[PDB]
């Protein structure tokens, strides 16, 4: 009962990720709704009026401005450009506070798999801060084909911090 | 085939020592028979008695290497477990494939699995192939398909993604 799926991937509706080009006709229309876009949220860029409404809603406003943009159709991503919505603090910007945020640099997936592999044991040393050093060494990786698997054994392994992988 | 084979009646402890020599009493076929003491010649004396050679193991497959120069193995009966790492060891050695089948039993990322262990190992001579009724003659078509190449013709190179198989 095995299937094509698994070999011939075919799928519908995918949103080719856009990124910021060096092209002249990178357009902007910038918005007054903080409902979306903080001061720190103060872009995003699109290729495709269905991913705009599929992020802010198709009943917004930039919403149906990306309609009547994409709409034209000698359309600027047709000369290989993109879309942006930009954000200005139109009302009163309540910015809720939030954690502590730690990232990596390597967002090479490929490189860490082995290396994780190799190593059986593992030492880890965090601070939340919030008392006690964490002391960390109960780690495993062989069984990580995946950034998902290791991220969650790290979930596993800090007290009081989730981690994740993006 | 070309060879001369001379055996005495007798066996075990009887020993024909002599390479033909000469008799003083008429003309020689020694020399030209290509049997003499000088003249190369195997000569395997008659063994003291039967012999009992015990059960070597499937490592021993060292042997066979040392004497075909084959290229692609197999293993009638299933590899077992802790012979795994031994023989793949021996696959990256010996420049060799070993084909290998498992049921699904093996199917994990755990490092008491071995198949999951000849992969974080690098082990990537002795080939994992799966078979939920253990058919070991899989291995046999698989190892009859991969091997159909050249190395002279324009493009042979083959994968085997998706190969009619016996």
């Amino acid at each position: 009962m095995a299937s094509i799926s698994e070999v011939i991937r075919v799928s519908l509706q995918q949103e080719g990720r856009a990124i910021a080009p060096d092209n002249m006709n990178a357009v902007g229309i910038i918005t007054g709704n903080q409902g979306v876009l903080s001061t720190a949220d103060r872009y995003r860029i699109y290729r495709t009026a269905a991913a705009v409404a599929s992020d802010f809603g198709a009943s917004s406003q930039e919403s149906a401005f990306a309609n009547t943009f994409f709409d034209t159709t000698p359309n600027p991503i047709s000369a290989g450009g993109v879309l942006v919505i930009g954000y200005w603090r139109s009302a009163s910007e309540t910015v809720a506070a939030t954690s502590a945020t730690l990232v990596s640099e390597q967002t090479s997936e490929s490189v860490l798999i082995p290396l994780l592999n190799a190593i059986n044991d593992g030492s880890f040393t965090i601070t939340v801060d919030g008392g006690t050093e964490q002391e960390v060494t109960a780690l495993d990786f062989t069984g990580v084909s995946e950034l998902s698997e290791v991220a969650t054994i790290l979930n596993s392994a800090i007290t009081g911090a989730t981690v994740s992988e993006d | 085939n070309g060879y001369f084979k001379v055996t005495s009646s007798t066996t075990g402890a009887t020993s024909l020592l002599s390479y033909l020599g000469v008799a003083t009493s008429g003309t020689d076929i020694s020399a030209v028979l290509g049997m003499n003491s000088e003249s190369g010649a195997v000569l395997t004396q008659g063994t003291d008695q039967v012999v009992l050679p015990a059960e070597t193991k499937l490592e021993g497959i060292t042997a066979i290497k040392s004497e075909v120069n084959i290229k692609g193995a197999m293993f009638i009966d299933q590899i077992l477990d802790a012979d795994i790492p031994g023989i793949a060891s021996f696959a990256g050695a010996n420049n060799m494939l070993v084909y290998e089948v498992f049921d699904t039993g093996y199917l994990s990322k755990n490092v008491s699995n071995p198949v999951w262990a000849v992969k974080l190992a690098g082990q990537s001579n002795f080939r994992c192939l799966l078979s939920k009724s253990g058919n070991r003659k899989f291995a046999a078509t698989y190892m009859a398909r991969m091997h159909t190449v050249l190395f002279s013709g324009q493009n042979t190179a083959i994968t085997m993604q998706l190969k009619e198989l016996s």
